[PDB]
RNA sequence: ACCGAUAGUGAACAGUACCGUGAGGGAAAGGUGAAAAGCACCCCGGAAGGGGAGUGAAAUAGAACCUGAAACCGUGUGCUUACAAGUAGUCAGAGCCCGUUAAUGGGUGAUGGCGUGCCUUUUGUAGAAUGAACCGGCGAGUUACGAUUUGAUGCAAGGUU
RNA sequence: UAACUUGGGAGUCAGAACAUGGGUGAUAAGGUCCGUGUUCGAAAGGGAAACAGCCCAGACCACCAGCUAAGGUCCCAAAAU
RNA sequence: GACAAUGGUAGGAGAGCGUUCUAAGGGCGUUGAAGCAUGAUCGUAAGGACAUGUGGAGCGCUUAGAAGUGAGAAUGCCGGUG
């Protein structure tokens, strides 16, 4: 190839999900968490088992 | 005791339509000089 | 002198010499289009077609395949984080009626 | 927005009619007249300008009622003072100021807009068979009953 | 690397301010209140493009009903008998004939009137 | 032509100077001097000092006839404020604005 | 494949002004021009400020000195308004002015129809439930190490440091 | 025209009115507790004067084109004095 | 070419617009860059060009990579203004 024309193999890359940036992305306000309770707090959730 | 809303620019400007000032009397000093005030004495810049 | 034709899904009232604005036909510029459904002819002699005058074409010449002015479609729901926005330009054709029949 | 006639000033013609009110019931006279003043019998009716024309009612003291609604059917009124409710019966208004009996019935059938107020000023009502408006040359008009 | 939020925020806010010319007073200068009005005026326009097809159909019928009663016909019995005669002309076209050519309108009244 | 003169950073507040300034615009210069000597506002000898300066520029820099001149424009713009404080009661202070003004009048003979 | 003056050291000019009896806490504040050539001289004015003139490529580059947004304050104007009940617009529509990235153009708007803001929390809010005076800047799912599942690639009873 | 199995990723555990079958209560409550359906929630549009839950009916976008539903046809206000 | 589908909150999936920086290639600029202002322009959306005024020295495009990557609300912090 050349250093100004290179392309990766097809299906190797995806852009990652940024969460919490406005309404139309689908993960805008509550950022996937749902509304309240212990699982919606930072560092929340409970230990496995 | 305190205003519930701000007052807009139009309502402020409609309020001070009478907040004006008037022109004075302005007679003349007939003998020698510029204009004086009416029923007054032309002392300075005046001979009446 | 006076005709009512049927084009698109709607009806137009024409006189020979004027310009009309119709939903998009499939002709080219400078071509001659002929209209086939005529519902009523007035003027000096009156013909009333039921539904059609059975004859009575209208010829016209074609100018300016075009697109309309852009409108913006916008809606939103009130407390719910949802809205959409999109544009639209509707196509049209311009024609000039030049000759009438009966 | 192809092609639809819209009326205008320098475009409309207003004329003058005369209705006589004897032997007519109050509401059935008034519903006929209020469509004249709006112009809903013109073929060139347009909702945002004042087409429609002038009406004169000349007898107005021979308006009939049906039933017992000349001793009933009171008309109320409030003066925006405490306890200032006032009233008069319908038979009372007939013998005393009958012109205001008819013109209140007709203006209640007109819309309350700016144009609806201006259309209601084209009504002229008189008790007894004479009217001053001979200069405007009005016509007779029979009610399509 | 640090990216500072330069020049992209004005450009977004100005074309909302510019999209609100002619609005009263504070609603054409301040961004938070002009945005909130431009959302409202887009919602109104969607609603009113649908009612415009209702308003004009109501205006056409009113004029046909006035023109038919000069020939002792209702609106109802005109367009009943006009259907049985086989005529398929609009309300819009039928309203324009009655204004322009009264003599032609009186002729299709008779073809509807004898079809009953 | 036109002559002008400005006076920058005048300590009087701009609302107070625009009252007397509205009496003199549109009038010819001989009346405007007579008005400013007879209104007893505090702004009046400051405007009158400025209108003298603009008349003297028309005679010297431009060689106009001072007998027939008219005041085209007269206006006052804001300058920078001085921010002071005042102690009120129970340990609390309040802010006080010392306003300033830029005064501009132009004068012309009405011809080209 | 670190920041570029609300950043980056608290500090590009300071552990100073300042606060505190004291241990102690703790800021704000960069940019004329290539060169100072930094406005001789005249005029108004008590001065401050200014108009000319002159320097300079440029002085709406004059020291409060690069560029100079918005809120906000004003001066002129083309169209409109003193019988009218309002979430301020929107759709229709005369009349009056103008003439574009030249296209079924632009500004204003007599009159008519329709129409109870935004976010958050809620069974449910125009809501007399919460929050926001306005403008501007800053301001919130990251990284390291392990695990597990997808996709891609190489080799294959071998693969890999 | 769906169903089922395996695996990755969730949110939900405050519900409301209407009709109907029943307890409780006073054959009281826009009451409270269970069952069966619809709608709201998360659904605009037309009607019910106005009115989340009632009747009709499920909005990809233009159109100054037509047929109908529930409800309606003296004027306000479209259609039969 | 026909046929069908396309309201939507918690929420799952997919495609994309823009910002700063780096590599490579290829370009623009004192015959006026970036920024600022105005405009009756183009695109399905986020958004992209052109002209004219100000301004007085740096900046786009293509492909790929990497992130302090997008604000209207937190009795948010700091400054200006009412
Ligand atoms: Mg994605
Ligand atoms: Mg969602
Ligand atoms: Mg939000
Ligand atoms: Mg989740
Ligand atoms: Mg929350
Ligand atoms: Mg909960
Ligand atoms: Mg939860
Ligand atoms: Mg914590
Ligand atoms: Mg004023
Ligand atoms: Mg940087
Ligand atoms: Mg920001
Ligand atoms: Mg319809
Ligand atoms: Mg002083
Ligand atoms: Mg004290
Ligand atoms: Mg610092
Ligand atoms: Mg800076
Ligand atoms: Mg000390
Ligand atoms: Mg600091
Ligand atoms: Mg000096
Ligand atoms: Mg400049
Ligand atoms: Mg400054
Ligand atoms: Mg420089
Ligand atoms: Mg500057
Ligand atoms: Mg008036
Ligand atoms: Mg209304
Ligand atoms: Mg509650
Ligand atoms: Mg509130
Ligand atoms: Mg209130
Ligand atoms: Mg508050
Ligand atoms: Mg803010
Ligand atoms: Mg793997
Ligand atoms: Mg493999
Ligand atoms: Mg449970
Ligand atoms: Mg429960
Ligand atoms: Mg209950
Ligand atoms: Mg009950
Ligand atoms: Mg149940
Ligand atoms: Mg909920
Ligand atoms: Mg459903
Ligand atoms: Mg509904
Ligand atoms: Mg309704
Ligand atoms: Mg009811
Ligand atoms: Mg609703
Ligand atoms: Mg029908
Ligand atoms: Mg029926
Ligand atoms: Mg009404
Ligand atoms: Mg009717
Ligand atoms: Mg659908
Ligand atoms: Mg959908
Ligand atoms: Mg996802
Ligand atoms: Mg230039
Ligand atoms: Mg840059
Ligand atoms: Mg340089
Ligand atoms: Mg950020
Ligand atoms: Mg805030």
């Amino acid at each position: 190839m050349k250093l100004h024309e290179l392309k990766p193999a097809e299906g190797s890359r995806k852009e990652r999900n940024r969460v919490g940036r406005g309404v139309a992305t689908g993960n805008g306000k509550t950022s996937g968490r749902g509304h309240k309770g212990q699982k919606a707090r930072s560092g929340g959730g409970v230990r496995p088992g | 005791a305190v205003p519930k809303r701000r007052t807009s620019k139009t309502r402020k400007n409609k309020r001070r339509t009478h907040f004006k000032i008037s022109v004075p009397g302005m007679t003349e000093c007939p003998n020698c000089g510029e204009y004086k005030l009416s029923h007054r004495v032309c002392k300075n810049c005046g001979s009446y | 002198m006076f005709a009512i034709i049927e084009t698109g899904g709607k009806q137009i009232k024409v006189e020979e010499g004027q310009e009309i604005f119709v939903e998009k036909l499939d002709v080219n510029e400078g071509d001659t289009f002929t209209f086939d459904k005529v519902l009523f002819v007035g003027g000096d002699s009156v013909k009333v077609g039921a539904p059609t005058v059975e004859g009575a074409t209208v010829t016209a010449t074609v100018n300016k395949q075009g697109r309309g002015k852009k409108i913006t479609v916008f809606t939103y729901k009130r407390r719910k984080n949802s809205k959409r926005k999109k544009g639209h330009r509707q196509p049209y054709t311009k024609l000039t009626i030049d000759k009438i029949n009966a | 927005m192809r092609q639809t006639f819209m009326a205008n000033e320098s475009n409309i013609e207003r004329k003058w009619y005369v209705i006589d009110a004897e032997g007519q019931t109050l509401g059935r006279l008034s519903s006929e007249v209020a469509s004249i003043l709006r112009g809903k019998n013109k073929v060139t009716y347009t909702p945002h300008v004042d087409t429609g024309d002038y009406v004169i009612v000349i007898n107005a003291s021979k308006i009939e009622f049906t039933g017992n609604k000349e001793t009933d059917k009171v008309y109320y009124r409030h003066s925006n003072h405490p306890g200032g409710i006032k009233s008069i019966t319908a038979g009372e208004l007939r013998r005393t100021n009958p012109e205001r009996l008819i013109e209140n019935s007709i203006k209640g059938m007109l819309p309350s807009t700016r144009l609806g107020e201006k259309q209601g000023k084209k009504l002229f009502v008189y008790g007894g068979a004479e009217h001053p408006h001979a200069a405007q040359q009005p016509e007779n008009y029979e009610l399509r009953g | 690397p640090r990216v500072k939020g330069g020049t992209v925020t004005r450009a977004r806010r100005k074309k909302t301010i510019k999209l609100a010319k002619g609005y009263f007073g504070s609603k054409h200068t301040l961004y938070k209140v002009a945005k909130q009005q431009v959302m409202k005026s887009g919602q109104y326009a969607f609603r009113d493009r649908r009612q415009r097809k209702r308003d004009f159909r109501k205006l056409w019928i009113t004029r046909i009903n006035a023109a038919a009663r000069q020939h002792e016909m209702s609106y109802s019995r005109l367009m009943n008998g006009l259907k049985k005669a086989g005529i398929d002309i609009n309300r819009k076209m039928l309203s324009e004939i009655a204004i322009s050519d009264e003599k032609a309108f009186a002729q299709l009244v008779t073809k509807a009137k004898d079809a009953l | 032509m036109e002559a002008k003169a400005v006076a920058r950073t005048i300590r009087i507040a701009p609302r107070k100077v625009r009252l007397v300034l509205d009496l003199i615009r549109g009038k010819n210069a001989a009346e405007a001097i007579a008005i400013l000597k007879l209104t007893n506002k505090a702004s009046s000898p400051v405007i009158e000092k400025v209108l003298m300066s603009a008349l003297a520029n028309a005679e010297h820099n431009y060689d106009m006839n001072t007998d027939e001149l008219v005041v085209k424009e007269a206006y006052a713009n804001e300058g920078p404020t001085l921010k002071r404080f005042r102690p009120r009661a129970q340990g609390r202070a309040s802010a006080i604005n010392k306003r300033t003004s830029h005064i501009t009048i132009v004068v012309s003979d009405g011809k080209e």
